[PDB]
């Protein structure tokens, strides 16, 4: 993976292969061990979080001892954060996506612009939300978890592949 | 040139940024100029805490997302997001906005604050855009466009040296 | 030659298009999205300042021709699809915007049922318009719209929206962010309308009897799908709820006030000829009528109400053959306006000349002089 010197990580994060983190990739995985996936591209200005501390104060039996995870082809773009997103296969997060706490991001997840993810909501597969229309379950089969949106994600991943080699060569 | 270099000027590989005359070099933003190009021009006015970066450099076999496209003497606001867009000259940008996918704005085309556009967006000359999806607010007045361009360059050169170390 | 401006109107919407235009070019409501004002201010306003309305008219009509037409209508006429009961003074305010402000060639006022008669190409007709806030039945005696026999009652979808908000007060399982019964204050009725468009199915007449059982002494709530609103607001609504709002359209206990009552009695004032005529000369218009499973359940109840004691004797055995709209019942009225403005240039004499309004400043309505 492209372990960029500018990619600011924090804590024990046993990453995976092909997890090209771009410059200024501020993250935090200390209170929760976030394992990276295979085939993503952590862009600039991101924010990976782990175990929302006592500022919010979870006064509901804080005995978490649970680590975050990632998946394949789930490249998150700039602006968008990552508040412990239990992703999967090809769950791309576009610009300025306000990542929510308990959103088990399944496949075919196209996190649109300025779409604040729903806390404690099981993000099923094959669903792309609309921008202004929050929670729009539009394109139930067009944004299909496999062969349609994941195929488009692997197609967008090609530019990420060329950029992965280019960033590994430019550094 | 006219853009007085700010004290906190920082970016990640900003190799494509012009020293625009009568402008104001603002801090707290970012620029991926080493990735691809950006069409910068003089007499413009850019705000701080922006999110600027080139989309791509036509990364496909044919022609994918281009670098950018913008103009001169434009009135750029703050916190906007630029991604796969094609802007024009003397355009009044919106605050905390976002560039739509494959966007295309002509010269003096006004932009609404916190607005975005859907895939394959377009805008006409001196045309005001709006909506979260690709929408048009209306049209911008040419007299008001040139006035905003001149006032933008004036205020840019005025507040450009404000602690711009 | 020239394609007259056919403009549909109404309590809820305002559509338009060219003369003979076959297709909904656009659909504009009967409101004006006022700049600065967060909500689109309506135009269906009564006992109100006609001057601010005059401003609404100028701006709105201006951009309105820019919406449906994108060109100045000073070349051709304008088909004004009106309907009775609107303030004629307000209508003259519209007229002064036209002539006194935009200087249009000439216009003409015609009711909706008239254009419906134009669509069917028939002469006598017993047609009801399912208006937004009201009900509007209008009989025609071989091209002569009957005056003393009619239908006009505050019996439209607006009262049904009030009933919907009442259901929102009752049935509300809006999740946290998990009931939240009407914790949120106002409701967007336009959003509620499109919710009805995608949800308000209509039951059976026997299911109407089931709703009667739901009133006193519960059956078949499905088909029913919940409604998720953005911002963690998901709530479920039974099918019996929307069907109850549909079925309450005929509360005749101690008042004998309903739709069929109005229709039947309007026919009761008709003479012998008109009785059998309107029995066969029967059509129904209005957008609100276009509901899934309502027209046939409706018709079945109409035929049932023929068995009401004072109607078997009097009306009874009459074939109630009904004409059908070739398109969407709402748009069919606008289509009839398109029919009139399409091939009738000769009828410009009947159209209100600008000249008369210039030399007059008024238009005498159906009154003297
Ligand atoms: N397909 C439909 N189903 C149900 N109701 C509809 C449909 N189309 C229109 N309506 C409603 O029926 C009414 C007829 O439209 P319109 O001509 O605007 O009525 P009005 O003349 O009272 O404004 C409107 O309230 C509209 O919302």
């Amino acid at each position: 993976a492209v372990v960029c010197v500018e990619s600011e990580i924090r804590g024990d994060v046993t990453i995976g292969p092909r997890t090209v983190i771009h410059p200024k990739a501020r993250i935090i995985a200390e209170a929760g061990p976030i394992v990276i996936g295979e085939g993503n591209l952590i862009e600039e200005q991101a924010l990976i979080i782990n175990a929302h501390p006592d500022n919010i104060t979870p006064d509901a039996e804080d005995s978490e001892p649970k680590p975050m995870i990632i998946g394949t082809n789930n490249v998150f773009e700039v602006g968008c954060y990552s508040q412990a997103m239990k992703m999967g296969d090809n769950n791309v997060i576009e610009s300025k996506a306000y990542v929510g706490r308990n959103v088990i991001l399944t496949s075919g997840c196209i996190i649109g612009a300025c779409c604040n993810l729903n806390t404690f909501e099981v993000i099923p597969e094959n669903t792309v939300i609309y921008g202004a229309d929050c929670l729009r379950r539009v394109q139930t089969e067009r944004p299909q978890p496999q062969t349609l949106q994941l195929d488009f994600l692997m197609k967008i991943l090609p530019n990420y592949h060329h950029l992965k080699k280019t960033m590994k060569g430019s550094s | 040139s006219g853009n007085k270099v700010s004290r906190q000027s920082v970016l990640c590989g900003s190799q494509n940024i012009v020293l625009n005359g009568k402008t104001i070099v603002m801090n707290d933003c970012i620029i991926r100029g080493d990735l691809a190009n950006v069409r910068v021009g003089r007499h413009c006015v850019v705000k701080s805490r922006s999110v600027i970066r080139p989309p791509f450099k036509k990364f496909s076999k044919g022609v994918a997302f281009f670098p950018l496209h913008i103009g001169d003497h434009v009135f750029i606001e703050e916190d906007c997001v630029v991604n796969a867009a094609q802007i024009g000259s003397y355009v009044h940008v919106g605050k905390n906005c976002v560039i739509g996918r494959r966007c295309v704005l002509k010269d003096c085309c006004k932009i609404l604050d916190n607005t975005v556009l859907p895939p394959e967006t377009v805008v006409p000359p001196f045309t005001v855009f709006s909506g979260c999806p690709g929408l048009f607010s209306g049209e911008l007045p040419e007299c008001t466009q040139e006035l905003m361009i001149d006032v933008t360059k004036s205020y840019y050169q005025k507040f450009l040296p404000l602690t711009q170390v | 030659e020239k394609t007259a401006v056919v403009i549909d109107l109404g309590e809820a919407f305002t559509k338009c298009g060219f003369a003979g235009e076959t297709g909904p070019r656009c659909i504009i409501p009967s409101v004006i999205k006022k700049a600065g004002m967060p909500k689109p201010i309506k135009v269906v306003q009564y006992n109100i300042n006609t001057e601010e309305l005059y401003s609404y008219l100028k701006e709105f009509i201006h951009i309105l021709y820019f919406r449906h037409l994108l060109v100045n209508p000073r070349d051709r006429r304008v088909v004004v699809i009106e309907s009775v009961l609107c303030p004629s003074h307000f209508r003259e305010t519209l007229t002064r915007v036209l002539f006194k402000y935009f200087e249009v060639p000439s216009v003409l006022l015609a009711p909706s049922h008239l254009m419906a008669l134009l669509t069917l190409g028939i002469n006598s007709a017993m047609v009801l318009d399912c208006g937004y806030r009201e009900s509007l039945v209008l009989p025609i005696y071989e091209g002569i719209p009957v005056l003393n026999c009619w239908g006009a009652l505050p019996l439209g979808g607006k009262a049904l929206h009030k009933e919907l908000e009442t259901q929102l007060l009752e049935q509300c399982t809006v999740d946290t962010g998990q009931s939240l019964p009407s914790v949120m204050g106002s409701i967007p009725e336009g959003v509620l309308e499109d919710i009805k468009v995608r949800t308000c199915f209509v039951s059976d007449l026997t299911r109407g009897l089931k709703i009667q059982a739901a009133k006193f002494n519960r059956p078949s709530p499905p088909p029913n799908v919940d409604y998720p609103l953005d911002g963690e607001k998901i709530l479920h609504v039974l099918g019996s709820i929307r069907d109850s709002v549909v079925e309450i359209l005929f509360e005749q206990d101690n008042e004998e006030k309903s739709v069929a009552t109005l229709i039947l009695d309007s026919l009761m004032q008709c003479p012998i000829d008109t009785r059998k005529q309107l029995a066969e000369n029967l059509v129904i218009i209005g957008g609100t009528s276009m509901l899934p499973g309502f027209l046939h359940r409706l018709l079945a109840e109409i035929r049932y109400l023929v068995e009401k004691p004072k109607y078997k004797k009097t009306l009874g055995t009459k074939t109630f053959r009904i004409h059908t709209p070739p398109a969407k019942a709402n748009c069919v009225a606008w289509l009839g306006g398109a029919i009139f403005g399409a091939l009738q240039d000769i009828l410009g004499s009947r159209s209100v000349s600008k000249e008369y309004y210039n030399q007059t400043g008024r238009i005498p309505d159906w009154c003297s002089l």
